[PDB]
């Protein structure tokens, strides 16, 4: 029923502008600099980067906005994936 | 949690003569006086008047015949800032001019007048003034714990200027006043260093140094020294800080002869003779040319007296349970003595003129026979 | 009345002997695998000493083969033969020639009788020095009968006619 | 404790261990290390300590003492004993609480001590290859090394169980570098998928999908 | 030349090493330097103490003294511990087993003396002796003389004019006099509390805006005779000091409001200093919750005599936000993992906010299955911006057991038994089973709770029992009985704090062959069943559901040895429709707490507990269920049970009625408590933290509402409340390693008629 929850959110913090810094072209040096550590990074396959910031806030649906961008062989960046929803609830 | 004793002790009272009648003339009070804490409160004399002291706040003014008051003024401040201001007088009372020149704890060196009592001035010194005043050409001068030879103005009190010292972390009270040779003064001091200075203008010519080492190593400095030295023609017998006895000019300052033994506790100079206490109760005596121990006396051993005082031909030292003990120049054993205090005795025998006089612990004089 | 083990065994179950084998993943085509950290990594070993309370854990003695202890001295065999007969032992032959001997069966008796052999041993004593040789490559040693001479067991009793002799000395 | 020269009460103290009565051996040997800090053999007692130490649960004493006989002459003819004793210290000291008698499993508790263990009997096998003890050794690693992967299974299972969905990945991804052989590993691999299935993250799942499919 | 270089017996070291000492060896020819230099060697061996060496040609004969060996150290000393004594021989080199001569006797008398010294003792007399041992050792004889060590005389302060001397020592704790009129203890010197005294008086001085004060010196003699001392500071006063304004600046994150609320300054009031690093400090507390753990903070003054006016200038920068990766616990010997992970509230793989695992920190705590808890927050190498918290713990055994056989005197078979584990294996819940055999009452008992049915903190416990009471002591107030019955919960939370919790109960009941009192009668007319008032072959029986609920709500500061915070219960239970005995009855606890010392050594406690019944229309409440107290918690002093209506009967079968001492017990109960929490002074603090002491002051009582005395004219009219009984005395608590234990002493003064008094008591609950 309704009787308590403790509210829950997943690392990776982001605003709402920073995600207006980063850009092609880049370093991982400079990325990992701006935003902060990936806290989850692609364990095998092509090194590519996990930004997620998750949060449930406790029986009030849960939020989540995430962005996953791409790499390179070099260690540059390629590309990135703004998801700022959850398709699905 | 209260029941923990534990010391050495002393020899009580040696074999007690009567080769001379000791009385007591006149014993009035001031009051408390001392207690039990340490300093110099020794009372002064002159033109057959006394001049006594206490610890916290009255002098008085008694006459030299049977100690009878001309004035007993008050010092501490009359409307009691805190509680009466206890002046914790702790200088040496000397006196010259028109003015007893009392030290004090309260960094202040009343100028008092030998009229009335009353003020002439007050005035504030670098830290507290323990030791005792001396005039040297209307100049007082004053050791302190701070190690500032601040010299004053006689009518005024105005700071002619100052010199700094150093000193240990842990010191004793040493507080050698200073004595005048020629302009040319000269201190102890509680580092172990005798200096040598000049007053018109407050500057030192010469530095030196006495025993080995101390601190954390506590050497034998400690000492009932009376660390204000003595000078005769050009030599000086600057019995150590520590004690180890050193004979040394004025210019170069430099040593004759070292007799390096243990803590002097004060000295008298007279013909050949160097009479003094060592740190032990070990009173002996010895001679100008160098260390020459003429003899010993050791009979009070371990039972602490004060610093002692040559009388007609009869050193006497004081006691810790108010007995006077009478000894003559030859070794060295008792010609007399006397039970005259209860409370006990703590600060120098000083006598002049045939008059002698100590102050007891608080109920001060007593005017020997 | 309770004995004869629980000293030489370790303490314990013996659950971890049987523990599964560590197969090895398991990595499809197209991928890799996060392996790269390999520190907890276990070295291979052919072995093969026993195990579980069949290994012994005696502490191990000395006075494995004899890791030797002298000290120079005047002479020795002509007393050191007497210092024998400080216990009265067999002889399989003695040699005054070559001054060292060997000798015979020689039971040694610690609180495990089983465990304790009759012996025989090659007395290696000479002054090669500078050096005092007391020293002895173990004969024959068998379980009471049961010839076994492994590692610990030639360790052991080596140690006995080490300082057996040493005590034989010391007089 | 009466007083002699070292040898008799030295012997004494062998009677009266061999025996197997630990406490009063305990004491004489410690007695003889004390009152001849160099004597005879003034290590041999040492070894004899530890050991009689462990056979009478005195682990920390145990332990203790082990260490001072390494650093106080590491090179040593018979050393690897000492380590695998070390070992055995702390194994014997990880599962210490016979509760388990009852029948739980120790699996989910502190594993420090298998840890300290695992590092010691590590440190001995590649120090010495052929060794009398490396064999057991070897199996108490195994042994180890999948009790660790455990241990570290069970956290990611409470946490699926919570939700917290980055730690799971981040746990199993852990696992996944180190234990990639226990029965845990391929055990667990199904929380990471859904995990990943969880936060709308596909390809991620398509590919531990195909890792669990390929086993 | 030389033939050999012989070595008398050095028995301590090997004389080959000796071999080596010499530079006599062949192939240098051998004349007086090398005599002489051979000497210097076996002087420079450490061990020895006279060498003489004698050659003739080849020949080289030589001597030896031995200082070894040496294997004694004795006392001595009374007062100081000899730990530290041994520890200054092995800083002075020297210990058992060594080669020492006689030499060295000077250097550890210094040394041990002006240890005293730093003790405060400054008058030392030691001896050192050495007796020999046959070739052994020798002997280190150390008697002491420890002489008195000095109280201080006086503390002077030079140059103050703002205050007094005395207030300025007042605020301290180096005192120099302890009056007897208000002697609060003892006093005695110490040269180490100087410093923090010093900075005391600097910060106190500080408070009152005198900004740019100083301590320009200080010395201290000592008496030329030990036995007292001095000590002097001199200071510089300065003027007060004004605020003006607030300067902060750098990087915020974005926090201004919250910031500048932070410091908000009165504007134009005077200095003060530790209110300005308080502020300083919160500011950091803050901007760490908000995650940047590490934030860059300083605070500089800015001072100007032109008025005696400051304006603050406070510059920072935060750093980086989100660090935790790992989280882990270490302690837990036996206790699953995820049992303490449940109770946390920092996510690991999320951004650090310190209060969540701070306040997890105090609820494992609250959970009191520990010693203690232990937080830390290392940073993890090479990553500039994550973290690893680790929890440091240390178990507490708490769950007992124990059991009892035997066949008495004459028919006893007691298979008494008894066990509760209280987080059963640390599996993570609790069990509880108790049980017994006389030769005539039997009696069984079980339950069990798990609190995580769920894992958002639903917990859930049964639990059922069984009584067989026997119950005939000789005929007179035995009351014969027999029942059993079981009962389920479910509890869980509804906020950080709160909790409630229902559940269905069923329990039958009965019972014969009991006295004829009023009470039993009058609720049996209640039920209506006339029975025969005359005899006592009574009998009956029944059986009835019920229903249950209870709030709770707990901030206890610890587990068991709470210094903080309060903690509310309540228990309510009511009959449902169909049963047999309708009623209700509920009941209430407060535990609530106060410290007093910020030590938190000194604790005011409080506590409370209440009830009440009913019969639910038509009926009356049901005896075996009243309440009454005394002899332990409920109260002490008196005995057990005693408190309350004394159960009267009827006219031994030849008003009729007669009075005796039975706590029949009332429906309606309330009984206070305050005691006074107080550290134990003279045992090991380290295993102190184990026992309790307190005062108290007991007090309660209960009553009847039902009762009558209409007609029941000239007997203790029970239905008046206002009857109290009281106590006071001292208890005390040990968590002893058997379990918890408690004993009491005190002596109840207020006390009606009848009121047995017991004056001591103990639990092994």
């Amino acid at each position: 029923r309704v009787v308590y929850r403790p509210d829950i959110n997943q690392g990776n913090y982001l605003t709402a502008n920073d995600v207006s810094k980063i850009r092609v072209g880049m370093t991982q040096q400079q990325v990992a600099y701006a935003l902060g550590t990936p806290l989850m990074s692609d364990p095998f396959g092509t090194n590519t980067w996990f930004y997620v910031f998750r949060q449930q806030p406790g029986h009030e649906g849960v939020t989540q906005q995430t962005l996953t961008l791409t790499f390179n062989s070099s260690g540059v960046l390629t590309n990135i994936d703004n998801k700022p929803a959850l398709s699905g609830n | 949690f209260n029941s923990e004793e534990d010391v050495v002790k002393m020899s009580p009272l040696p074999t007690v003569e009567n080769q001379f009648t000791p009385t007591t003339a006149w014993s009035t009070s001031v009051g408390s006086g001392i207690g039990n804490f340490y300093s110099n409160l020794h009372p002064a004399l002159a033109d057959n008047v006394v001049y006594a002291a206490d610890r916290a706040g009255l002098v008085k003014a008694l006459n030299a015949d049977d100690g009878k008051e001309i004035w007993s003024v008050s010092l501490a401040e009359k409307d009691g800032w805190f509680s009466k201001e206890p002046a914790l007088l702790s200088g040496g009372v000397t006196v010259s001019g028109g003015h007893v020149y009392i030290g004090s704890e309260k960094a202040q060196v009343y100028a008092l007048n030998t009229s009335d009592g009353t003020v002439a001035w007050q005035t504030k010194v670098a830290g507290e003034a323990l030791s005792r005043p001396v005039v040297s050409d209307g100049l007082v001068l004053i050791h302190t714990s701070n190690g500032q030879l601040q010299a004053l103005n006689e009518a005024d009190g105005a700071v002619k200027w100052t010199v700094n010292l150093d000193m240990p972390s842990l010191s004793l009270r040493g507080e050698s006043a200073p004595t005048t040779a020629f302009g040319a003064a000269v201190v102890g001091g509680d580092n172990g260093r005798v200096s040598a200075v000049l007053m018109e203008q407050g500057q030192m010519i010469w530095q030196q140094r006495i025993s080995q080492a101390t601190g954390s190593t506590e050497i034998d400095r400690l000492s009932d020294v009376d660390t204000t030295p003595v000078v005769v023609n050009g030599v000086v017998f600057a019995l150590a800080y520590n004690g180890n006895l050193t004979a040394l000019d004025l210019r170069s300052g430099q040593i004759m002869w070292k007799r390096e033994l243990g803590s002097v506790n004060d000295f008298i100079v007279d013909g050949n003779r160097i009479y003094l206490v060592d740190q032990n109760d070990r009173v002996m005596a010895l001679t100008i040319d160098g260390g020459v121990t003429l003899w010993t006396q050791s009979d009070l051993l371990h039972r602490l007296l004060t610093s002692p005082v040559l009388y007609n031909g009869n050193l006497v030292v004081g006691d810790s349970e108010g007995y006077l003990h009478w000894i003559n120049v030859e070794d060295g054993r008792f010609v007399a003595q006397q039970k005259v205090d209860s409370s006990g005795f703590q600060t120098e025998p000083v006598a002049a003129d045939g008059k002698l006089l100590i102050q007891a612990k608080d109920g001060t004089v007593y005017s020997i026979t | 009345s309770s004995d004869s083990r629980y000293k030489r065994q370790v303490s314990g179950d013996e659950a971890y002997l049987e523990a599964a084998p560590l197969a090895e993943l398991h990595a499809p085509a197209g991928m890799i695998l996060p392996v790269t950290s390999g520190d907890y990594a276990i070295p291979v070993t052919n072995g093969s000493g026993a195990v579980g309370k069949a290994l012994d854990i005696r502490p191990p003695a000395q006075p494995g083969d004899t890791a030797s202890l002298l000290v120079e001295n005047n002479t020795l065999w002509p007393q050191v033969v007497s210092v024998l007969q400080a216990k009265n032992y067999t002889i399989t032959q003695r040699d005054d020639a070559g001054q060292t001997l060997t000798t015979d069966w020689v039971q040694w008796n610690r609180l495990d009788e089983d465990e304790q052999y009759r012996g025989r041993y090659q007395i290696s004593v000479k002054p090669q020095g500078y050096q005092q040789a007391v020293t002895v490559k173990l004969l024959n040693l068998e379980q009471a009968g049961k010839p076994v001479a492994d590692a610990a067991s030639m360790q052991r009793y080596s140690t006995e006619m080490m300082n057996v002799i040493s005590a034989g000395l010391d007089k | 404790v009466p007083d002699n020269p070292p040898n008799e009460i030295y012997a004494t103290a062998q009677q009266k261990l061999q025996d197997g009565n630990w406490r009063q051996a305990i004491t004489q040997l410690e007695a003889l290390d004390n009152r001849y800090p160099f004597g005879p053999y003034s290590q041999q007692v040492q070894l004899d300590l530890i050991y009689a130490y462990y056979k009478n649960a005195d682990l920390p004493l145990a332990q203790a003492a082990i260490d001072r006989f390494i650093r106080l002459n590491p090179t040593h003819p018979n050393i690897d004993y000492v380590m695998y004793m070390r070992g055995l210290t702390n194994m014997a000291l990880d599962d210490s609480a016979l509760q388990g008698f009852f029948g739980v499993d120790r699996s989910d508790r502190d594993p420090q001590h298998a840890r300290a263990a695992f590092s010691d009997f590590s440190k001995l096998v590649r120090g010495y290859p052929n060794s009398q003890y490396t064999t057991d050794a070897t199996k108490r690693l195994v042994f180890l090394k999948d009790r660790l992967a455990k241990y570290e299974y069970s956290v990611a299972e409470y946490y699926t169980e919570r939700g917290a969905w980055v730690a799971v990945v981040n746990r199993v991804e852990g696992m996944l570098r180190d234990y990639p052989d226990t029965q845990a590993t391929r055990d667990a691999l199904p929380l990471m998928e859904n995990a990943y299935r969880q936060m709308q993250m596909n390809a991620q799942a398509e590919k531990v999908a195909k890792i669990i499919a390929a086993n | 030349v030389v033939k050999d270089i012989h070595f008398e017996g050095l028995q301590r070291v090997a004389v080959g090493a000796a071999l080596l000492s010499m530079p006599v060896r062949t192939g240098d020819t051998v004349n007086d330097e090398d005599i002489s230099n051979t000497i210097r060697a076996l002087f420079a061996t450490g061990n020895f103490e006279d060498v003489r060496v004698l050659r003739d040609g080849d020949t080289l004969l030589v001597q030896v003294k031995e200082r070894p060996t040496i294997a004694s150290i004795t006392f001595g000393n009374k007062s100081v511990k000899d730990d530290m004594l041994k520890q200054n021989l092995e800083a002075s080199g020297v210990r058992v087993g060594e080669s020492l001569d006689r030499t060295t006797i000077a250097d550890i008398e210094k040394g041990l003396e002006d240890f005293y010294y730093s003790v405060g003792k400054y008058s030392a007399s030691v001896k050192a002796v050495v007796t020999p041992l046959p070739r052994n050792r020798v002997d280190l004889k150390l008697v002491f003389q420890e002489g008195v060590s000095a109280e201080i005389q006086q503390i002077n302060i030079v140059g103050n004019h703002a205050f007094t001397t005395d207030e300025l020592i007042s605020h301290f704790q180096l005192r120099d006099e302890v009056p007897w009129w208000n002697v609060v203890g003892d006093r005695k010197y110490q040269k180490q509390k100087l410093a923090g005294d010093l900075e005391t008086l600097r910060s106190y001085y500080l408070d009152r805006g005198y900004a740019r004060f100083n301590i320009d010196s200080t010395q201290v003699s000592l008496t030329p005779d030990k036995k007292g001392i001095y000590v002097t500071v001199n200071i510089t006063e300065g003027d007060q000091y004004k605020l003006s304004g607030v300067e902060v600046s750098g990087n915020l994150a974005g926090h201004s409001a919250e910031i500048e609320q932070l410091t908000k300054i009165e504007p134009g009031e005077l200095y003060n200093g530790t209110k300005v690093t308080k502020m300083e400090d919160d500011i950091k507390k803050l901007l760490g919750r908000y995650g940047y753990a590490y934030p860059r903070v300083q605070s500089m003054p800015e001072i100007n005599d032109a008025d005696k006016t400051v304006k603050l200038r406070v510059n920072v920068d935060a750093g980086n936000r989100f660090y935790v990766r790992k989280i882990r616990f270490e302690g837990n010997d036996t206790s699953k993992d995820a049992v303490l992970r449940r109770e946390m509230r920092q996510m690991e793989g999320a951004w650090l906010g310190s209060d969540l695992v701070d306040q997890g920190k105090e609820r494992l705590n609250r959970l009191g299955f520990f010693e203690t808890v232990d937080t830390d927050t290392q940073r993890v190498p090479g990553s500039p911006d994550q973290v690893d918290v680790v929890y440091k713990v240390k178990e507490r055994n708490t769950g007992s057991f124990n059991f009892g056989i035997g066949y008495g005197t004459e028919s006893g078979v007691s298979f008494q038994a008894g066990v509760q584990q209280d987080n059963w294996l640390g599996t993570g819940y609790a069990v509880g089973i108790n049980g017994t055999k006389n030769d005539y009452q039997t009696y069984a008992e079980l339950s069990v709770t798990n609190p995580y049915f769920t894992v958002d903190g639903v917990s859930l416990g049964g639990r059922l029992f069984y009584n067989d009471f026997q119950a005939d002591d000789a005929d007179l107030s035995d009351y014969t009985n027999k029942s059993y019955g079981t009962d389920v919960t479910l509890g869980f939370p509804i906020n950080e704090y709160n909790s409630l919790r229902a559940g269905l109960g069923y329990v039958h009941n009965s019972l014969s062959n009991m006295q004829p009192q009023v009470a039993m009668w009058r609720y049996l007319y209640s039920m209506g069943e006339h029975p025969s008032t005359s005899d006592q072959d009574n009998s009956f029986k029944t059986d009835d559901f019920t229903f249950n609920y209870g709030w709770t709500y707990n901030k206890l500061d610890r587990g068991y040895f709470p210094t903080d915070g309060s903690r509310v219960n309540l228990t309510g239970k009511v009959t449902i429709p169909g049963s047999d005995n309708e009623y209700y009855k509920v009941t209430l606890d407060t535990a609530t707490y106060v410290p007093i010392d910020d030590d938190h050594k000194w604790v005011v406690l409080g506590r409370t507990r209440w009830g009440y019944g009913d019969g639910l229309g038509g009926k009356e409440m049901p005896f075996y269920e009243n309440f009454y107290a005394g002899g332990s918690s409920t109260v002490r002093g008196f005995q057990s049970n005693t408190i309350g209506p004394k159960a009267v009967y009827f006219p031994h079968q030849a008003k009729d009625l007669c009075k005796s001492d039975d706590a029949v017990g009332g429906n309606a109960m309330a009984v206070a408590s305050l005691e006074f929490i107080t550290p134990t002074p003279f045992i090991s603090d380290k295993y102190a933290n184990s026992v309790r002491t307190s005062f108290f002051w007991d007090m309660g009582t209960v009553w009847d509402t039902n009762w009558d005395s209409s007609q029941y004219s000239g007997y203790p009219d029970y239905s008046d409340p206002s009857n109290i009984r009281m106590s006071a005395g001292i208890a005390l608590q040990w968590m002893s390693p058997l379990g918890p234990l408690v004993f009491s002493y005190a002596q109840p003064f207020k006390k009606y008629d009848g009121d047995k008094a017991e004056q001591f008591q103990f639990n092994c609950g």
